[PDB]
């Protein structure tokens, strides 16, 4: 009743997962359902530990709004995608009432707000483009992105599919999206290696994550275009069930956190970069 | 028909007198398109209301929300020219007071989302992401929010903000800024335009205000510069009463406009050129 089921997903530096049998220091306990094999539905919850920027936000919210929680990591998808009118990922966990809320690098967009409630944004994000330093790309609407076959050889660029970034590209730039799919990257780290090794000219992804990776790139060779420009500005938000009685208190707490300068310490704790 | 309240705040809300025939002059944007204008009433002390002409970023956003959600509207300027602050009993002034008293059904203005206001009204998702910065006369050398002339102030360097604004509460509520707040309380200005003019005429040496406003002023008036980046992030939101039936579709339309480039076009039309 006052003990809430909360789902999360690992994406450094906002949610970081570690092994353990008692979580220590700034980490909180988070469980992950791990299957026995692929011929059964059997599995077991592995006790792990979670930390990061969004975990510190959850620790603050738990202290301020006064609630306890059982945190667990999503295993059915990632952030959230509507497949055959059925939501998976963290959104799906909230939509189908397996979790009271979702905390992490979860992007607020319109189609998700139709099925879940979002708190006020607390981490500014959107769509950015990471390239090797010096690449001439004006933005998302650059002709190398819009009309990629007007160039020989064509520009090579991709994203990590099934997230809010691909969803936006699929609706806004049809030709760009269908050309992009052959450059889909399994994850951020694969995309970074694809960039540095010359297999990829540009990587389009969540703004806050690319901002963090740019500041920590070895030699500071990978940069975001426009000096950290963001298309379709939005933010990470706490997802809640529609009509959740927790939303108002979560919003007031988040606005009170930023209003009293408490965000700066979490920023210097998790988000700083040398570059 | 919704009663819209707003406030003079370029480049978000321009305010010009009507023509002799009670109409607004036909003007054109930076891209050759016609500038959409609406008639807005407001005072020019007693407050004699006169029809005037409104246009800008927020007016374009208001027109989009009206066509998208199918509602009619009448626009008027806030009577006391203030954004909104809660000052035995407490009382809201400015656009906040007009929204809660029923004088307005919706606030369409560069209205900062803070904990104080969200306790009484409903904010949409932010339609503009910006922050706080400092405007100074070109040649004035201060590092930023942590400059000694600001943290250990005297009468040799005057800085202030707008009275009864979100920035005014910002320095009042944070005890870490108490030194700065007691310096500004004696010099806060009634409007941003007056404070900006005071920096031009070297009557005010630093203006702490919204970055989307101050950076636009520095782009059009080259004797003014902004020092440092943003020492604080803030955002503007549509303001409605908590029982409004339009609040969910308003917020969804804000997200849609962000995600299809409409908010970016407005930023190109009104902010960055
Ligand atoms: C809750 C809240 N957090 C912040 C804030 O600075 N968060 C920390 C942070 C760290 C790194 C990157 N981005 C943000 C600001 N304002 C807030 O509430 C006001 S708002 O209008 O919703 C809003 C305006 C602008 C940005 C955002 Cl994220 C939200
Ligand atoms: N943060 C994104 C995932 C990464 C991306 O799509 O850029 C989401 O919530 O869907």
């Amino acid at each position: 009743d006052n003990h809430l089921s909360i789902v999360t997903l690992e994406e450094a530096p906002f949610v970081i997962v570690e092994d353990i049998e008692t979580c220590v220091r700034n980490t909180v306990p988070c469980r992950k359902f791990v299957k026995i094999n692929n011929s059964t539905n059997e599995g077991m919850n592995v006790k792990k530990c979670c930390k990061g920027f969004c975990i510190d936000i959850l620790k603050k919210l738990s202290r301020t709004v006064k609630f306890t929680y059982d945190l667990y990591l999503v295993t059915n998808g990632k952030h959230g995608k509507k497949v055959n009118n059925v939501w998976n990922g963290m959104i799906g966990e909230v939509v189908y009432q397996r979790a009271v809320m979702a905390v992490g690098s979860l992007t607020i967009n319109e189609e998700r707000s139709e099925v879940v409630d979002f708190s006020v944004p607390f981490v500014e994000t959107g769509i950015s483009v990471m390239v090797s330093r010096g690449t001439q790309v004006t933005g998302l609407s650059d002709k190398k992105f819009q009309r990629p076959h007007d160039y020989s050889p064509p520009f090579r660029f991709g994203t990590v599919p099934n997230g809010s970034t691909e969803r936006n590209i699929r609706n806004n730039y049809p030709y760009m999206h269908q050309y992009m799919t052959k450059f889909n990257q399994k994850g951020v780290e694969d995309a970074l290696v694809s960039l540095k090794t010359g297999k990829l000219d540009a990587f389009i992804y969540d703004a806050a994550v690319l901002n963090y990776k740019a500041g920590r790139d070895e030699g500071c060779k990978l940069v975001t275009i426009g000096s950290g420009y963001i298309f379709a500005t939005t933010g990470y938000g706490i997802a809640l069930q529609k009509g959740s009685p927790w939303k108002r208190q979560i919003d007031l707490a988040l606005l009170q956190f930023v209003g009293d300068g408490e965000m700066e310490e979490l920023e210097t704790l998790w988000l700083t970069g040398i570059c | 028909r919704l009663k819209i309240v707003t406030i003079h705040q370029e480049p978000f809300v321009y305010v010009k007198p009507t023509l002799s025939d009670g109409t607004c002059k036909e003007e054109f944007t930076v891209n050759g398109d016609p500038v959409k204008k609406v008639i807005c009433t407001g005072p020019n002390s007693p407050r004699h209301t006169v029809p005037q002409c409104c246009y800008g970023f927020c007016i374009d956003l208001l027109i989009k929300l009206a066509r998208t959600m199918n509602f009619t509207y009448e626009v008027h300027l806030v009577a006391d020219g203030k954004f909104g602050t809660q000052e035995n009993k407490k009382e809201w002034n400015g656009m906040m007071g007009e929204l809660l008293s029923g004088q307005a059904d919706m606030i369409v203005a560069p209205l900062t989302i803070n904990n104080e206001r969200a306790q009484y009204i409903e904010f949409s998702k932010p339609f503009k992401y910006q922050g706080l910065t400092i405007l100074v006369k070109k040649g004035t050398r201060i590092t930023g929010i942590n400059d000694p002339r600001l943290r250990n102030p005297s009468d040799k360097f005057i800085y202030a903000t707008v009275k009864q604004s979100s920035v005014d509460i910002y320095f009042r509520r944070q005890v870490e800024l108490s030194t700065m707040y007691r310096h500004m309380e004696k010099h806060n200005y009634e409007s941003a335009a007056e404070a900006i003019q005071a920096v031009r005429d070297n009557k005010l040496h630093a203006f702490i205000w919204d970055s989307a406003v101050l950076e636009f002023e520095a782009s059009q008036k080259c004797d003014l510069v902004t020092t440092g980046e943003l020492f604080f992030r803030s955002g503007f939101g549509i303001g409605m009463r908590k029982d409004s039936p339009w609040k969910q579709n308003v917020s969804l339309s804000i997200l849609k406009s962000h995600e299809n480039g409409f908010m970016e076009d407005l930023d190109k039309t009104w902010v960055r050129y």
